[PDB]
């Protein structure tokens, strides 16, 4: 079970932290996983291997892990970042894919 | 009057990089085994100096201690052994954290797997456990010493 | 390009049985695995299973009681789910992705490239 | 014209082999972990081409990167400390049987701990996780890959 | 050269306490391990148990009663062993040797250079 | 429990094979050692490690392990050589030290 904010918000040009929080068994022995979803559209990839972006993903988007938590960054919010977003990491306990709540991000 | 790269000798220094490189789950060459792999690997004789990109050498005309190197077919793609001696040592490029092999705890050697087309495309594998170095891509180098002829 | 193309909504009874399809393309489809998600309205996802296509081999969650099924067409490269029994609550829209990585202690999966995502009705 | 052995660049090739080599169990400059140790050990720089012996180097003027390599004392002796970049591999001397390090299934790289007496003396140890090539003595011939400056 | 030289032969009651030294030399006496073995007449040699010099870590065997203790004097480079509860077929002749290895699952344990043993007859 | 045959013959120049029965968890997993037992002396290593002679020991002693089996052969068998053989190895299950049972060689 991984838990995130329901909401973030920010100014048009700074940046949010979006913030999953699960145990020993989800974050702290596997690698965190980060996926941006409009409603009614596919998901897309944003972070893999807790700090990694694949082709065609700005410099904007940047995560991170330390511990049992793992932090998605959006450095220089503007707008078009208004969906969700959601973790994903392996269970050992539950032996299952986890993934987190979805965060809205409002553009103020 | 320099060494190819296609001889090897049983005691050479092997140093292959891994450009971003993709995990696999069952790979054949090495039983059933996982591995990272990638497409544009480079293979590198320390003693030597000689460099040369994977995809770009004949891999039937490589020899070790000048007999040809073990072929083996699954699935009807061919694979090549270069038997190193001792386990593979390989870590994430440019950082000093590493990975381990999939017989992490067997007094095992391993091998140098490539697969190769037959044109200009061709493979590299390295036998490894888990994704401790993430589920790719992601920037390989390893590191082995060459061994003796597969009998 | 890699992309998915999945079936269209359906709308089925208490009871039913709905199968939701996956086309695969710009890939070797033997070479990865495709897992299914669903997500109920008003939640996130929730796993539901995924089939590795090398050799079959499937591997389901524990919050749905043995109700899914996920197979694969090698040949029109293409996976399945059949979801039988069908509660009011599995209203949701069922998604297909690209399984790839490890579940062994450290562990990674992606799910890059995937689906667009097909709702699913059970009502009267 | 040619680098010396006292002078190490991150990403250098280490060939170590001990002529016939115990097994130690609580090795402190290694934290309390086991460990194989020669007394006539030899090092080689693969890519340079230059070998020395163990005990005939003066283990204060050799340098890593330019700067002088981290010492610890340990029970009134001072060891010290070249630090690999991955796993260090081990095999018995002429056998494909290999050996494994102490964290054998962690991502960590591993150093090259040597003890120094001030004169003509030096050991040199592996970090390793049991007698899986014998409780000694026993011929290894090792593999790392030259690492960072510790910070 | 590395030698280890015992104690004399000693006589004790059923019920005693019988001490064994292990004098050493010849080798830095807190790198190696020295355990300590006995033969009863008409069998092979039967272990005891050991200790570690480097720190004091004692590991005995079962078939003793937990009446095995042995220490060690690290300023005369000389080991011990100290036998309770003397039963009648505790007769033996206890040796001692240098122990060096590892128990951990791949073990190999070598035993070389012992001692000439040590006769203890416990009768009246 | 490694058990031996309780006596080897052989004529003076001819070979014995000596040979130890583990189990699993005494001599398939472990290494064994030989040695060289005179009676009212001290015991003298012959083979460690399986197949290793320490410095000072001939030629002629050999040992081997092939599974949970263990055979030393003193091959040129001469006089000097009537005393006890036996072997040691750990044993993981019993968490203890296993000897043989000593086998006696008599010279022909």
């Amino acid at each position: 079970v991984l838990t995130q904010p329901p909401s973030v918000s920010a100014a048009p040009g700074q940046r949010v932290t979006i913030s999953c929080s699960g145990s020993n068994s989800n974050i702290g022995h596997n690698y965190v996983c980060w996926y941006h979803h409009l409603p009614g559209t596919a998901p897309k990839l944003l972070i893999y291997d807790n700090n990694k972006r694949p082709s065609g993903i700005p410099d904007r988007f940047s995560g991170s892990k330390s511990g049992t938590s793992a932090t998605l960054a959006i450095t220089g919010l503007q707008t078009g970042d208004e969906a969700d977003y959601f973790c994903e990491t392996w269970d050992s306990s539950l032996s299952a894919v986890v993934f987190g709540g979805g965060t809205k991000v409002t553009v103020l | 009057p320099a060494r190819p790269i296609t001889n090897w000798r049983s005691g050479d220094v092997v140093w292959v990089t891994l450009p971003s490189a993709e995990y696999a789950q069952s790979q054949s060459a090495m039983g059933s085994h996982p591995a990272y792999w990638s497409e544009e690997a480079t293979i590198i004789n320390v003693a030597t100096g000689q460099r040369a990109a994977v995809s770009s050498i004949k891999w039937d005309q490589v020899t070790l201690n000048g007999k040809a190197l073990h072929k083996e077919t699954h699935s009807g793609l061919v694979y090549y052994q270069l038997p190193l001696m001792g386990k593979i040592n390989f870590w994430q490029q440019g950082t000093t954290k590493a990975g381990y092999t999939y017989n992490y705890n067997t007094t095992d050697s391993d091998s140098l797997w490539v697969w190769w087309d037959g044109g200009s495309k061709a493979y590299l594998y390295i036998s490894t456990y888990t994704t401790m170095l993430g589920a790719g891509p992601v920037n390989i180098t390893g590191l082995g010493a060459v061994g003796p002829n597969p009998v | 390009q890699v992309q998915l193309v999945q079936s269209g909504t359906e709308l089925k009874k208490p009871g039913a049985s709905v199968t939701v399809s996956c086309q695969a393309s710009g890939y070797t489809f033997t070479r990865y695995g495709v897992s299914w998600m669903r997500q109920a309205p008003g939640q996130g996802l929730e796993w539901m299973g995924w089939i590795s296509v090398h050799n079959g081999h499937t591997t389901y969650s524990q919050s749905v009681q043995g109700r899914v099924t996920v197979t694969t067409d090698t040949s029109t490269n293409t996976a399945y789910m059949t979801l039988r029994g069908l509660r009011t609550d599995d209203t949701a829209v069922y998604y297909c992705a690209r399984y790839r990585g490890s579940t062994v202690v450290p562990a990674a999966i992606v799910f890059d490239f995937w689906g667009q995502g097909t709702l699913v009705t059970v009502s009267s």
